[PDB]
RNA sequence: GUCAGAAUCCAUGCUGGAUAUGCAGUGUUAUUCACCGCCUCCUUUGUUUCAUGCAAUGAUACAGGCCUCUGGCCUGCUUCUCAUCAAAGCCCUGGGCGAGAAUCUCAAUUUCUAACAUUGGAGGUGAUACAUCCAUUGCAGACGACU
RNA sequence: GUAAGCAGAACUGGCGAUGAGGGAUGCUCCUAACGCUUGGUUAAGGUGCCAAAAUGCUCGCUCAUCAGAUACCAUAAAAGGUGUUGGUUCAUAU
RNA sequence: ACUCGGAAUUGAUUUCGUUCAAAGAAGGUAGGUUCCUUGUGGACCGUUAUAUCUUUGUUCUUUCCUUUUCCUUGUGGCUG
């Protein structure tokens, strides 16, 4: 009943692996990793890949204990994002920082990733999130997020498009339609 | 035997949907084997005591509440004499009830078209 | 330049599963698609619902920005927005293709016998007001 | 452009009625007879 | 005159079941006044259909028929496929077809 | 599961959106009127769409131009093309399909009966507000089609002809909503609250 | 948002139009039994890419419109008309009278729409011609054609 | 070898000996290999019309007086643009 | 092939939601000032007051989604 098709399916999951014991170095370090994906699968291989980077580990000589799916705390209402993030042009690397809002950190990526594409042409596979954090309305620093804050926010609604729905849609019409509405 | 459908009470309004008393409204007494739904007042519709299939019939929320019914079987069914005696002896009750009510009366003697606009399967 | 997408408008949903209902307005989360909701007893469960689907409506009650789903009911029962559209048209024929839908066949035949009654007395008029 | 209405005169000479024949010397010569007892009866409403 | 009371739901032959490049004249392909989705079909499927059409010369009478019926949905619009007795002749074609709305639920 | 006729009014329709619509009809077995072809509209600038014309009128078979692409000036000849180019029209098929449509540029006849509107073929619904449209009545005139001004005078006749029908109707829907009103109130008092359940 | 502007482009003019199997107006329409029309009334057959209410006449705009306009309406032909009471039957000027309709034995297209052409009948009004060959011409011409 | 739908090799897979569905059209690409068939489901690939299926839903970018549009594939580059949409980092609102 | 339905379970042992209590805040309500373009206005000051929201406890709720296994009624197709 809830509709499928706004949203991305992305959801947030914790990884946390450890390398793995052996008789030179036992008792090793454990790791722990946020990270946006599709699924509890899909999270674990970009765990790998990821902490590939940055320590001498693989899946092979590595081992994974827990993927704790994370929600938001409250999605009733809405928030300020400060995503930032990295990607690949056809050149080179670029980080940058974008500014999102919506009700939740999942609804926020979905709509970073439509963002992102849409103008940079960045591809599903170069784009990685570093960090999500929620921001005050005294903060984010871009100008398309600042013309919404403030109470008493009015929007009049022009050209009414409606979607109508199916078997409502008729091939012929009489009357011609009518967009200002009021 | 064919199981009756929620719908179809004793009582209750039918339409028939072919045949040669196609569209008329006409109440229900009892399913009779060959599982036959025993439909019936041929002075209001002008159609008798006939046996008609449950798949060639609409069930309809309207109702109608004295009649033989229970003796009237199977052998009877498959100008003549004790057929037109049996008739109106089932619709003494009948008569004297739908005398009442001239919307259902009317109801009744009128049968049902797809009428343009309407769609069956956005029926009721 | 009347109706706002601002807190506490009445809207009705045109399109998506809702269909029909009608819900009220909380919160613009950016220039496309608002914090639509309905307490109750619409029964529309709140979401992040597009500005393209949602017809305003001209009543409001008035509330303040981003609210709990308590908070309207409270605000609500003392105004009775939703009794309020229903009362004009648009709000009536609204009703009308609702129990258009959940008519019976002999429901249906009642309507047109009183109809065509009405219009002997139609014509008959239409014949003296003209005399 | 389209024609809407031809009117003709009362008195054609043999001269122009030659035109509508390919056999004149064979015919009866019957060119606008019907139409000059019309226009007696003239063309004021056409 | 006219034919008094019709209690049909009338009907289009759009083609066949095919692709870009293949016909299957076995499954006829059906469109339906007012029918709009596939949730609005599910009343349709089972109830039987007839292409009539007439000819030259049979049993007492010009006009002839094929009986078949519906059998289920074709894409997200209205569209239904059927089977009838034989395959329906190609002339048969942005031609009219009377579905009765028996057997009944 | 369609009418007789259908009659279409293709002022503020798009030139490929309405044809589209129109030519998957044709084969469903509609028959077809089209009615004002002159104010169909298309997407681009003017000076555009004759640009794309031009490209059009330098095609023509080399060996003998008597042959080959006929290049048709008048509106509803030109949207009749691109109703037979979405149509396999050299099989018999498509030539049926044709035959069933009826393009005009108001005359008599149809003027007496209704015309109808493609909503999803619309320019006010389509084009994003700003981005510059042509009509085809312009771009027609352009390119030799001679008759633009008299399209002018038999419309603004037939518009003054059809304002003299509208207040007669006008009065006689007042006069029988009049004779409602007494209608109403006299048939018993059960039945007027029946009917303002189900609207009328 | 406009304006001027070329040996350009499109018209105009000019050539064809058996280059649209395109379309309009007008003349005369068969020596009196002899065929031939037109308009009604009613029957023989045979055509239809397609009868089952296959229905509905302001004109616009879309950062606005419409009026029954001190008010009311828009957010769809998603409506508004049409559809009854006995037979697709019979009787009374278009409405209204009555009548045991079935055993068409559990469905078999609900055989009758529409205009178009045609065979033969009733009554009303009408009409009494041309073209080709042939001979002649030379404004024409291979032969047809054309004058 | 400047390069070639050029010449000569290595590993595997095809075409040749091989149709079917897709790439409009193509011996070699993709899916997938074939006894006659009834029903169901997909693959590659697609859903405005030709054409079976979305003028589906949802979020960005683009106005082209030669827009662009689907691997093999039926060509485009260096260098420019105060056309527009974002980003990175300095300096006083620009 | 499509459906009306439920019954227990897993996570963060509640994602939420909801009743209170204190604390805090701005995209600042009542309340003061004041200002026009008189508004379903804006600046300054005010922290719940004639609107509120959020953080942190608490009152009683099993559904959103997501693991796990399993009993269901309604229509239709093909073959016998």
């Amino acid at each position: 009943k809830a509709d499928p098709t706004l949203q991305q399916k992305i959801s947030q999951y914790q990884v946390v692996g450890r390398k793995q014991p052996t008789e030179a170095e036992p008792n090793p370090s454990l790791f722990r990793m946020r990270l946006f994906a599709r699924n509890k699968v899909l999270a674990v291989s970009k765990f790998w890949y990821l902490l590939k980077k940055m320590k001498k580990v693989k899946k092979s000589t590595g081992e994974i204990l827990a993927v704790n799916e994370i929600r938001e705390k409250r999605p009733t209402f809405v928030k300020n994002f400060g995503v930032w993030l990295r990607y690949d042009s056809r050149t080179g690397t670029h980080n940058m920082y974008k500014e999102v809002r919506d009700i939740s950190q999942n609804g926020a990526v979905s709509q970073l990733y439509a963002e992102m594409a849409g103008r940079h042409r960045a591809l599903p596979s170069n784009i990685q999130i570093i960090r999500v954090a929620e921001i005050k309305a005294s903060q984010c620093r871009r100008a398309h997020m600042q013309q919404l804050f403030d109470s008493k926010l009015k929007l009049p609604a022009i050209r009414r498009i409606f979607p109508t729905p199916k078997d409502k849609k008729s091939v012929f019409c009489a009357r011609k339609p009518t967009l200002f509405l009021h | 035997m064919a199981k009756l459908r929620s719908s179809i009470t004793p009582g209750t309004v039918l339409i028939l949907l072919s045949g040669g008393h196609r569209g008329k409204r006409v109440v229900f007494l009892k399913q009779l084997p060959s599982g036959l739904l025993l439909v019936t007042p041929f002075k209001v519709n002008g159609v008798p005591l006939r046996r008609v299939n449950q798949r060639y019939v609409i069930a309809t929320t309207t109702k109608v509440d004295g009649v033989d019914v229970s003796s009237i079987k199977d052998e009877q069914f498959g100008l003549p004499a004790q057929f037109k005696q049996l008739q109106d002896s089932v619709d003494k009750a009948l008569l004297a009830s739908l005398s009442k009510d001239k919307l259902l009366t009317q109801y009744l003697k009128t049968r049902f078209t797809l009428r343009g606009n309407m769609r069956p399967h956005e029926m009721k | 330049f009347t109706r706002y997408y601002q807190p506490g408008r009445l809207c009705v949903v045109q399109y998506g599963p809702d269909a029909g209902k009608l819900c009220f307005v909380v919160d613009i989360i950016n220039q496309t698609r608002v914090l639509v909701d309905g307490a109750g007893v619409t029964g529309v469960k709140r979401q992040s619902m597009p500005v393209r689907r949602i017809a305003l409506t001209d009543q409001y009650l008035k509330i303040p920005r981003s609210v709990r789903s308590a908070t309207l009911k409270k605000a609500l029962e003392k105004d009775d927005v939703i009794a309020k559209f229903n009362q004009s048209s648009w709000g009536k024929r609204r009703l009308a293709k609702e129990q258009r839908a959940n008519m019976s066949d002999f429901d249906r035949f009642k309507l047109m016998v009183i109809l065509k009654q009405r219009r002997k007395v139609m014509q008959q008029k239409l014949k003296s007001l003209k005399k | 452009l389209r024609a809407l209405v031809t009117v003709w005169a009362g008195h054609l000479s043999d001269e122009c009625k030659r035109r509508f024949y390919k056999n004149w010397y064979k015919s009866k010569r019957k060119a606008f007879t019907k139409y000059a007892k019309r226009y007696g009866d003239k063309m004021e409403a056409e | 005159t006219k034919q008094p009371v019709r209690l049909y739901v009338r009907g289009i032959v759009l083609g066949y079941k095919r692709s870009k490049v293949n016909q299957y004249p076995s499954c006829s392909l059906l469109q339906l006044e007012g029918v709009n989705d596939r949730k609005d079909t599910q009343f349709y499927l089972g109830k039987r259909v007839a292409y009539v059409y007439k000819a030259k010369t049979k049993q007492g009478s010009k006009y002839r028929v094929i009986w078949g019926r519906i059998r289920r949905p074709h894409g997200n619009g209205g569209i239904v496929r059927a089977k009838f007795r034989s395959n329906l002749p190609p002339s048969s074609i942005a031609g009219r077809v009377r579905v009765f709305l028996y057997p009944s639920n | 599961t369609f009418k007789k006729v259908v009659v279409i009014d293709c002022q503020g329709h798009l030139l490929g959106r309405l044809a589209s619509v129109v030519a998957k009809e044709l084969l469903k077995g509609q028959q077809i009127i089209c009615v004002r072809c002159e104010d169909i509209n298309i997407s681009g600038s003017l000076h555009r769409n004759r640009l794309k014309y031009q490209r059009f009128l330098r095609l023509r078979m080399n060996s003998n131009p008597r042959r080959g692409p006929y290049h048709l000036r008048a509106p509803s000849r030109i949207l009749w093309r691109t109703i037979r180019g979405m149509l396999r029209h050299k099989v018999e098929r498509g030539q049926k399909a044709l035959a069933r449509l009826q393009v005009y540029e108001v005359p008599t006849m149809v003027e007496r009966k209704k015309r109808m509107v493609v909503p999803s073929a619309l320019r006010i619904v389509r084009l994003k507000p700003k981005r510059n449209f042509c009509r085809l009545g312009d771009l027609s005139s352009q390119v030799g089609w001679s008759h633009g001004d008299l399209v002018a005078r038999l419309e603004e006749k037939r518009k003054t002809r059809s304002s003299a029908y509208y207040q007669k109707k006008k009065e006689r829907t007042k006069m029988q909503t009049e004779a409602k009103q007494f209608a109403q109130t006299t048939l018993p008092k059960d039945q007027v609250a029946f009917l303002q359940q189900y609207g009328h």
